[PDB]
RNA sequence: GUGAUGCAUGGCCGUUUUUAGUUCGUGAAUGAUUUGUCUGGUUAAUUCCGAUAACGAACGAGAUCUUAACCUGCUAAUUAGCGGCGAGUACACUGUACUUGCUGCUUCUUAGAGGAACAUUGUGUGUCUAACACAAGGAAGUUUAAGGCAACAACAGGUCUGUGAUGUCCUUAGAUGAACUAGGCUGCACGCGUGCUACACUGAUAUAUAUAACGAGUAAAAUAUGCUUGCAUACUUUUCCUCCGCCGAAAGGCGUAGGUAAUCUUUAUCAAUAUAUAUCGUGAUGGGGAUAGAUUAUUGCAAUUAUUAAUCUUGAACGAGGAAUGCCUAGUAAGCAUGAUUCAUCAGAUUGUGCUGACUACGUCCCUGCCCUUUGUACACA
């Protein structure tokens, strides 16, 4: 039936840590071809993790200097690092996605001691450091965003140490190790 | 040949200037109505142009610019509110009182609601100023009518 | 026949002693024009010196006017119409045939 | 036979009037397909596979849609249809369908049936934003 | 120059006679007035002068005098 | 710094990762096998 | 790719049920082969708006245009020229200052519509103040649809 | 004199007789610090 | 949220005279209060009718402190 | 008298202050005073429940109404809509896009009025009282939300430069009244804000479809005559938005349709973020526009201090940002424009309107700032 972008149903999910899921509760309801639904948020707690995982990573790219708020061209981008990603490895795209996502999120942080992290906010943190790492890469670094953000999202996924989202990570649990 | 909006403008800036004209010269009565004695300013006009809250306040002016001790004036105007049968009063007058300080003072009865839609439906205000030997001295007065029916109202027999 | 006014209440009786009328002297009455609400604002600045936060303040005046057909005598109906008007309405008249 | 029924959400106000033919559905001069938006055009088509191309095939459905955003003008225009094959479907050709009509068009969602009454608040004071004002300078 | 004119003065004086309220218009610069096909620039000032001698009454507003004649200024200005 | 050109899977991205070359020179070339975004074949 | 499975039974019976942007280039193409119309020299350096600022660096956008014009007399018959201007509008950056909306250069679409006029595709009326197609124009015009239409479907 | 029909030195409030702050907004005339006050007789009530 | 003192007077004062017009139904309890109540606001009768819904489905279990 | 005095005043306003506080009658407890006005629970809030030397009251809070919203097949159609047929322009086969005119009708374009939403119904939390949750119908369950009215008391807060509101003092022929020529607040080592445009490929660029609403709109030209292009006089209406057709790259110019306005701009529809395809594919780059002269036209008697303005040449910072520091919880942040105000001309100002509709709450007192209680004071202009 429904086919993102009218390629991926996305019929196949990766179980990933049983919380994750509903953190991104994509399903038939959060259904869609391209980004930039219409869903609310504010009405709740809840709903804002029912967006679906792919709509807050198009609305959280938006954010360098000028280009902020321009989330048809966040649409635009995903679409275009989707179709990279799906033949530059063979794996769906959404689907190595959200393996990136469920092992680029902080587990515990030591803030002010140590907290262990809500499933919400360990995938707010994983998608806000693979932002960051995007827009780093979109700095000077020759390739385009495309390229730049597909690549983050594959090296989040099978876990290599060039993601600046894992660096981050690491740096939030070496400074986890220095506290304890 | 004017359009209807600045026509209804105009009809209110000529309310406005027959209203101020009004108050002007009726400083020795009451209010009779409008026209749409006599003689002068029907003549005027047309040459130009081819129990009151509002009587309360010019009433207190009256007894006020005599020289007469505002506190018995001030008194005997909440004994003619109350004796026209007013809910309520509340007259105010600031100034130097005979001081170098300015100061105020306020006599209240009644209710006074004073903030709501139905407030100012209910409620009828007036200010006037009174010239003095070194200021200015100045009245407001409000009277609310007694109660259509009021909103917080509630009695069933 | 339209009629204009500000206020509701003046325009909503004069025009139910029109029908009234209407009813009574069995003539050609077009249908009554209930016209969308036109609005006049103005937004003004309080305080008048220059201290203090800037506060405003808006304002609003619901002009209210609708238009009726009658077929009948011109000066029979504006005889009818200035017996029970109230001079605040402002109404003009165009005559009807079929 | 014929009947006009509307449909009013967001800013944009679609009317749509469906009568006995064999499936001419028109958007203004143009089609449902004319529009631009592949991805709003499916989400028109919903209310076809829920109910059927087969009894379109003898109901013409004509369509104008005038006013508003684009989004808004689909959620409009799906509304008046489902409105006017609600009442066409009470009307002439069967009711016994029409129960299980409405239990489907209710099972998928409650918006096609009725629109939402979201629009913009009147900006308030302060500054450039309806909810933010101007920078503090101390 | 400016020299106000004796028959300036009487049309005039004939003109508040003949009705017994007039206003005059605070702004001088107005060539004409709407009831006098005369220099109301010539007039303010007698009108003005023939308030301070007591004879006419005037109880101001803005733009606008409404003058309002007594009892005691006919017979003194109508010679 | 460019240094890429056209002198020596048929998408955009994939051909300019795999020959080091601009995605302009890389689409000139994609023309050229075959014979703003589109959906793959 | 642009083709989707039609649910409904169409009509086909002008040009609006065709797509425009497909139909424009049909147009510019025939407009190209046939030259019915000239370039013309005089305009080949003069930007479209004063907000382009930029050539259009296309050597055809005259043609474009007089798609675009054609498809326009067509959706709505009763045209201007400041109504073409307001829909040919563009931002303009003035530097500093922020961004506005501004129309385009008007003697463009003038000449445009004195080509066509001369080609007799669109015609003036007093009743009818606007520019409007003619008869002749009218059929064509179906037919050419009509034409695209099969080429495009079978 | 110079006087003209141009510019501010044209028109003033009709009550304060000064140049500043003369609203023409539908031909009033008026200046904003009486008109604040000379509203409600006016017909300009404050509502929303 | 809580209720007003106003509107708690006018639902104790209430009910005292025709409780027994007064009945089980919901929107005939609302109803009577339209009929008997004089309070001029379609929204504050709607509320006073709700406080009085609520102070009745308090009787016939226990006080009710009145009537 | 825009001369001084807001520390002589009036009125208005801005703050304490959008919070929850303030007062009275009678009673009770040398005096200032206290209680009422509270241990506690709850909250939109002294809001209620309740305890109670207090009982009973008044203000403030509460409440009302406009906005989107559903219906009242209510009430109906002007400047609106629905049709039907009168002739069709091309297509199907046993209505279709575009036009002409009248009227079977008024949900639809809309407003007069009213209704509808009241913890509504049950499964729960609560001293079973006040209070709060889930789920459902419903457009409406945080008051459905956003708008305004803001008590008592106070500041020696601002304004006498808004007023012929105003006292006192001062001045008037070398005016402190008015007019006229020219000049200034637009200049700049710097600083701080309000704000405007960048650092791009989520973008620089050319095509076009799908675009809304608040909006807002009518004592002057020229012609002729006389004297000698200027002066006086007689004639129409030029003096708002403007469509259109022409001239001009443009700026802008010429002549007319229409409108004192749901009728003409424009509205079977006006902006931008779009859009889909295409040049470019992060190279201080083509980004970016600080930056000049040359000009052309308009506004105004007057644009020099390049008012405003299209054109070509001009080519800084800027690689996401110092010490510091501001604002903000849903059709709303932000981005993007745009209407209106002042306006002869001039938004980079203010106020409204809308589009795209986001990363993250059902909270906490850690800073800051308030409110209540107790407590200590040698403070009371606190």
């Amino acid at each position: 039936d429904i086919k993102l972008f009218k390629k991926w149903s996305y019929e196949e999910i990766n179980i990933a840590d049983l919380s994750l899921v509903d953190c991104i509760a994509v399903s038939q309801k959060a259904c869609v071809y391209t980004p930039h639904t219409a869903g609310r948020y504010q009405k709740k707690r809840f709903r804002k993790a029912l967006c679906p995982i792919v709509e807050r990573l198009v609305n959280s790219m938006m954010m360098h200097g000028r280009n902020n708020g321009k989330k048809l061209k966040a649409i635009r981008i995903v679409a275009y690092a989707f179709e990279i990603i799906h033949l530059m490895t063979g794996e769906n795209p959404l689907q190595v996605f959200v393996n990136a996502v469920q092992k680029g999120g902080p587990r515990e942080d030591s803030t002010r001691q140590a907290v262990d992290v809500s499933p919400l906010r360990r995938v707010n943190q994983a998608i806000y450091l693979i932002c960051t790492g995007a827009r780093n890469a979109a700095f000077r670094n020759i390739k385009s965003i495309s390229e730049c953000l597909a690549e983050e999202i594959i090296n989040c996924a099978n876990e290599s140490s060039s993601s600046y989202a894992i660096k981050k990570k690491d740096e939030i649990e070496r400074v986890a190790k220095a506290n304890r | 040949p004017i359009s209807k909006k600045r026509k209804f403008i105009n009809d209110g800036v000529f309310q406005a200037e027959l209203n101020e004209f009004l108050a002007r010269i009726l400083a020795e009565d009451g209010y009779s109505g409008v026209e749409v004695r006599i003689r002068e300013l029907t003549s005027l006009v047309q040459k130009r142009f081819f129990l009151c809250a509002m009587a309360q306040a010019e009433s207190l002016r009256y007894k006020l610019l005599k020289g007469l001790a505002v506190r018995r004036a001030c008194y005997g105007v909440l004994r003619h509110i109350m004796e026209s049968g007013a809910k309520g009063c509340e007259v105010i007058v600031s100034g130097k009182l005979r001081a170098q300080r300015a100061k105020s003072m306020k006599f209240r009865d009644g209710y006074l609601i004073s903030t709501g839609e139905p407030s100012k439906r209910f409620v009828n205000t007036a200010t006037r100023s009174a010239q003095l030997k070194q200021g200015v001295l100045g009245i407001k007065v409000k009277i609310m009518l007694p109660t259509s029916i009021l909103p917080d109202n509630i009695s069933v027999l | 026949i339209a009629l204009t006014s500000k206020n509701l209440r003046a325009i909503e009786k004069v025009c139910s002693d029109i029908m009234k009328g209407a009813k009574e002297k069995n003539l050609n009455v077009s249908g009554p024009v209930r016209l969308p609400v036109k609005t006049l604002r103005i937004t003004t600045r309080k305080s008048p010196c220059g201290e203090g936060t800037n506060t405003w303040d808006r304002f609003e005046l619901r002009i209210y006017k609708r238009l009726i057909d009658l077929y009948s005598q011109c000066e029979v109906v504006t005889q009818m119409t200035s017996i029970n008007i109230d001079p605040v309405v402002e109404v003009e008249v165009i005559i009807t045939d079929s | 036979k014929r009947v006009q029924t509307f449909g009013k959400k967001k800013t944009a106000v679609a009317v749509a009037t469906v009568t006995n033919g064999k499936g001419l559905i028109k958007l203004n001069g143009k089609n449902l397909d004319l529009v631009e938006p592949y991805i709003l055009k499916t989400k028109v088509y919903e209310p076809l596979w829920l109910i059927g191309s087969g009894k379109l095939k003898n109901l013409d459905i004509r369509i104008r849609v005038k006013g508003g955003g684009q989004t808004s003008q689909i959620y409009a225009i799906r509304q008046a249809i489902g409105k006017g094959i609600i009442s066409y479907y009470q009307k002439y050709v069967d009711e016994s369908t029409k129960k299980e009509l409405k239990d489907v068009l209710l099972r998928y969602d409650r918006s096609l049936l009725v629109g939402d009454t979201r629009r913009c608040e009147p900006k308030k004071f302060g500054g450039k934003g309806a909810r933010a004002r101007y920078q503090k300078s101390y | 120059y400016s020299y106000i004119p004796k028959q300036n003065k009487k049309l005039i004086y004939e003109y508040l006679f003949k009705e017994g309220v007039i206003v005059v218009e605070k702004d001088a610069k107005i060539p004409r007035h709407p009831h006098l096909n005369v220099p109301n620039l010539h007039i303010m000032m007698t009108l003005k002068s023939l308030k301070s001698r007591n004879y006419v009454e005037e109880k101001y507003n803005w733009k606008h005098q409404y003058f309002i004649l007594n009892n005691e200024g006919i017979e003194y200005l109508r010679e | 710094k460019l240094n890429h050109a056209v002198f020596i899977v048929i998408t955009p991205s994939a051909i300019a990762e795999k020959y080091k070359v601009n995605l302009s020179v890389a689409r000139a070339v994609i023309n050229h096998l075959a014979d703003s975004q589109k959906l793959y074949t | 790719r642009l083709l989707e499975p039609v649910p409904f039974v169409k009509t086909n019976n002008c040009i609006k049920d065709v797509d425009a942007d497909l139909f424009i280039r049909s147009y510019a193409t025939h407009l190209k082969l046939h030259n019915k119309i000239t370039y013309p020299k005089w305009c080949t350096f003069v930007k479209t708006g004063k907000g382009r600022k930029l050539a259009p660096l296309n050597e055809d956008w005259y043609f474009i245009r007089a798609s675009s014009i054609l498809r326009r007399l067509y959706l709505h018959p009763d045209i201007g020229v400041g109504f073409l201007r307001r829909q040919f509008s563009s931002k303009q950056r003035r530097g500093v200052a922020p961004n506005h909306t501004s129309l385009a250069s008007g003697k463009i679409l003038r000449s445009i519509l004195q080509q066509l006029e001369n080609l007799g595709y669109v015609e003036q009326n007093p009743k009818k103040k606007g520019r409007r197609l003619t008869t002749k124009g009218e059929n064509a015009i179906n037919n050419f649809a009509r034409y695209i239409n099969k080429k495009v479907y079978n | 004199v110079h006087p003209k029909k141009y510019g501010q030195g044209s028109r003033q409030c009709r009550v304060c007789s000064n140049k500043h702050a003369i609203i023409r907004k539908y031909n009033i005339n008026i200046c904003r610090q009486c008109f604040r006050e000379r509203a409600d007789i006016i017909g300009f009530k404050k509502y929303r | 949220r809580v209720r007003t003192k106003t509107i708690k007077r006018a639902a104790r004062q209430i009910v005292e005279k025709y409780y027994a017009k007064l009945t089980l139904d919901f929107q005939i309890n609302k109803k009577i209060t339209e009929e008997v109540a004089i309070i001029p606001s379609k929204r504050m009768k709607n509320k006073v009718a709700g406080f009085v819904t609520h102070l009745m489905k308090r009787i016939q279990k226990g006080p009710v402190r009145g009537i």
